[PDB]
RNA sequence: CCGGGUGGGGGGGAGGCGCCGGUGAAAUACCACCCUGGCGCGGCUGGGGGCCUAACCCUCGGAUGGGGGGACAGCGCUUGGC
RNA sequence: UAAGAGGAGGUAUAGGGAGCGACGCUUGCCCGGUGCCGGAAGGUCAAGGGGAGGGGUGCAAGCCCCGAACCGAAGCCCCGGU
């Protein structure tokens, strides 16, 4: 795997399908779509000190790795 | 033709002038004494009135508002400046 | 700009044809809506309903702002105050009720129109029969007092000086667009150049 | 159905209607007649819709 | 500049910065209003209402059992035995339909009117054109029309007053002298609070009991809060 | 909207108006909570414009040295239109 | 499939796409429609920012759902070009 994280692991996927909106007022909404898709996380690149690595995902910067550079 | 049966009370409200204007254009006359023709007539009816009043047989007068029938139909503009000074004219 | 009225589902059939079409109307404060056009739209009939001249027996109107009124066909009964307040430099003063005829009482039937937090004006013709001095004595002071309106008239002399946006109904159309140049934006008849590039 | 209408008359005291036809042009004056509802009195209804 | 007034040493003492109480500023106004002849205190309040809406236009009174003196000039509208009760009780101006006809003629000397219900149809029809919305008019549940007119005047010498909020909500209560005791007229202003909140209508939004101030009518005085 | 009010600095060497008098629909001072009012104070802004550099982008015969770019762009979820 | 590779270790007298096909004489008239480019200023329209007012229960403070005055792009309409 090379879209996992170092403190977590996330490669998910979905399907998608679109129709109408008018539902409490009118007939019902149409449904003519079904297409499989994919829904990626965020890439990051970082450097702190003697310059290693890490690729965390956009909300575990302020939560995750500042403890491990607080040792 | 739809609405030829209505009372006076519940009428156009402002169309009275249009109905009264046609009443005097029937009947055999020589001099007309009109006070504000074009009271509630908006623009399209006041365009209808301004095309006849320079094409008339006898003489007419009109004692009305300024600026749209004056210097287009008017020929002598009498004016009462002070108390009782009706001699004062405008426009020839 | 809080609301006043939320009139909905208004329709009238006096002469067979529809006076008013199905709507859901709305007026709030800080507004100066003018009205225009037509010869038999009953814009004054319509005006009657907002004040409370009639009932419709179908509508579920609500109102909490109190209004004024100016009629279109009539005079008015006696309001004679001792040691007179703001009519000595305003239009006509105390006069007998036998001479009042013409552009003498239009300033008197609006002389009751300036009182008591009146929060809006429902006019139907302000400037009947009154000439140039009564114009500048109206428009100089009609713009004074704040609040929502709905003044309706027949020529854009003072209607360009005071109005921010203008309505026009053509069998109940509640189109709304910005005032002064309403006889200049009605060249959407020119986008009916189709029929001459489509046939 | 150009000039004819589907009108639906209600009471001078109460609820729902009694479903008839009208012309809208040669009469105009908001018709009214007399009928027997399900409260048994033979009252007069009015053109309400 | 700095114009200079006799009220300069007065408002070195009443510095308008803190929210003064009844009792602290009451003893302060005891020593403060110590110019020429005795102060006549009338605590006003300006209520945060829409007074042109008559569902929230409120007035009333409460009966305050204390000794008092020169304040509200009250027309008693009454007939014979109620008139004798009022004249024993200490009425400023007594009367009935005759004095109704007198104020209809030309004579004004009163601030409040109380009326006995035997002639109240005449006081409600006849007195409207001159009394009006001035602070003077009859009201049925505002301590104005009622059979206890003797109790109204008998207490006036100790307590009674009567509300009316004028244009923006301005309402009065006689609650003091140039140094009157505090407890007493403190009881006066506490039951003023109780009666105001008793005839408090539903239309409260925000600070209903909005603003509180002893302006009196015309002369020397500075304001008061009735909370403490 | 004539007069004048509103606000400061004066030329210094018992003083003026306010009381009284006056006048009439009110009468002279002056403290007035909170409301209408137009200028200011601590500031305040959806949006628009400047340069700076400890995010990152691209390149420098040994490259946290140096010199650029600059919070653009690139990238992730998401609305509308070809 | 994100990295990467051909363009090219080339830099507008170079590189992609479309059409007529040496040489000689020449390639006229239309911008109404369609496509492409340049648009001052304005007309409609999406999520999002907002909270006027109204609805359900509860001893009450409160907790739940609609909501719309105004502000918010590309594309279209309108005005000129080829
Ligand atoms: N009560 C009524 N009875 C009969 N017809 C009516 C009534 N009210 C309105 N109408 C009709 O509806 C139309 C509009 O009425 P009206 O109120 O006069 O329009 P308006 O907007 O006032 N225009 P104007 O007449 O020029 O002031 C008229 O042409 C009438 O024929
Ligand atoms: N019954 C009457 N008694 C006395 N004077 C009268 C009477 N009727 C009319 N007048 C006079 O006529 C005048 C009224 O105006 P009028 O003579 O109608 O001119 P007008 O231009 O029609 N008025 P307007 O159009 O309202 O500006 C007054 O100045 C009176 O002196």
């Amino acid at each position: 795997m090379k879209e996992g994280i170092h403190p977590k692991l996330v490669p998910a996927r979905i399907i998608c399908g679109c129709g109408n909106v008018i539902e409490t007022y009118s007939t019902k909404p149409e449904i003519y779509v079904e297409v499989c898709s994919k829904c990626h996380p965020f890439y990051t690149g970082q450097q702190r000190f003697v310059d290693t690595e890490g690729r965390v995902e956009r909300f575990q910067r302020r939560y995750g790795d500042s403890y491990r550079k607080g040792r | 033709a739809n609405d030829i049966q209505k009372n006076l009370s519940d009428l156009s409200g402002g169309e009275i002038i249009k109905l009264l204007l046609s009443k005097m254009l029937l009947g055999k006359y020589n001099i007309l004494l009109m006070d504000e023709p074009g009271n509630y007539l908006d623009l399209k009816s006041i365009a209808a009135l301004e095309t006849m009043m320079k094409s008339y047989a006898g003489t007419i007068i009109f004692v009305s508002h300024d600026k749209q029938l004056v210097d287009n139909i008017a020929d002598i503009i009498y004016e009462i400046k002070d108390h009782k000074i009706i001699k004062t004219f405008e426009r020839d | 700009m809080s609301l006043i009225i939320k009139a909905r589902n208004i329709r009238l059939d006096y002469a067979g044809r529809d006076v008013l079409d199905i709507d859901e109307l709305e007026i709030h404060s800080y507004d100066r809506i003018g009205l225009v056009g037509d010869n038999g739209a009953g814009k004054s009939s319509l005006l009657k309903v907002l004040n409370g001249e009639i009932v419709l027996a179908e509508a579920t109107l609500q109102r909490f702002g109190d209004f004024a009124h100016i009629s279109q066909l009539g005079g008015i009964e006696i309001e004679t105050v001792e040691d007179r307040a703001m009519l000595s430099r305003l239009g006509v003063s105390n006069v007998q009720n036998d001479t009042m005829s013409g552009g003498e009482e239009t300033r008197a039937k609006i002389a009751a129109a300036f009182s008591q937090q009146v929060h809006g004006i429902l006019a139907d013709e302000p400037t009947s029969h009154l000439d140039l001095n009564g114009i500048d004595l109206l428009i100089g002071q009609l713009k004074a007092f704040d609040g929502a309106l709905l003044v309706i008239s027949h020529d854009r002399y003072f209607l360009d000086m005071v109005v921010d946006k203008i309505w026009e109904l053509k069998d109940g159309k509640i189109t709304e667009y910005w005032g002064g140049y309403s006889d200049y934006l009605r060249q959407k008849e020119e986008e009916r150049q189709h029929q001459a590039v489509e046939y | 159905v150009r000039l004819k209408l589907l009108l639906e008359c209600t009471e001078c005291k109460r609820r729902n209607y009694a479903t008839e036809k009208n012309k809208r042009n040669t009469p105009n004056k908001l018709e009214l007649r007399k009928y027997c509802p399900w409260c048994r009195k033979h009252t007069v209804h009015r053109e309400v819709k | 500049p700095k114009h200079g007034k006799r009220y300069r040493a007065l408002l070195e003492k009443v510095d308008p910065n803190k929210i003064y109480t009844i009792d602290e500023a009451a003893h302060l106004v005891k020593e403060l209003a110590t110019a020429k002849f005795d102060e006549t205190v009338e605590v006003h309040a300006k209520l945060g209402i829409d007074p042109r809406r008559s569902d929230q236009n409120v007035r009333g009174t409460v009966s305050l059992p204390h000794g008092l003196g020169k304040q509200v000039r009250v027309l008693a509208i009454a007939k014979g035995e109620k008139i004798k009760e009022a004249e024993e009780a200490g009425a400023d101006y007594v009367g009935g339909e005759e004095i109704i006809q007198k104020i209809l003629d030309g004579w004004m000397d009163f601030d409040a009117v109380v009326a006995t219900p035997d002639v109240m149809g005449a006081v409600g029809s006849k007195l409207g054109r001159i009394l009006g919305p001035r602070g003077l008019l009859p009201n049925p549940k505002a301590g104005t029309v009622g059979f206890n007119i003797g109790e109204i005047i008998r207490e006036i010498k100790a307590g009674r007053i009567e509300f009316r909020n004028d244009k923006t909500g301005a309402i009065h209560a006689p609650v003091g002298k140039a140094s009157f005791p505090p407890e007493k007229l403190a009881d006066n202003i506490r039951a003023f609070i109780r009666a105001l909140e008793a005839h408090k209508p539903e239309g409260a939004k925000g600070t209903f009991l909005r603003s509180v101030y002893v302006t009196t009518t015309m002369g020397p005085s500075v304001r008061i809060n009735p909370h403490s």
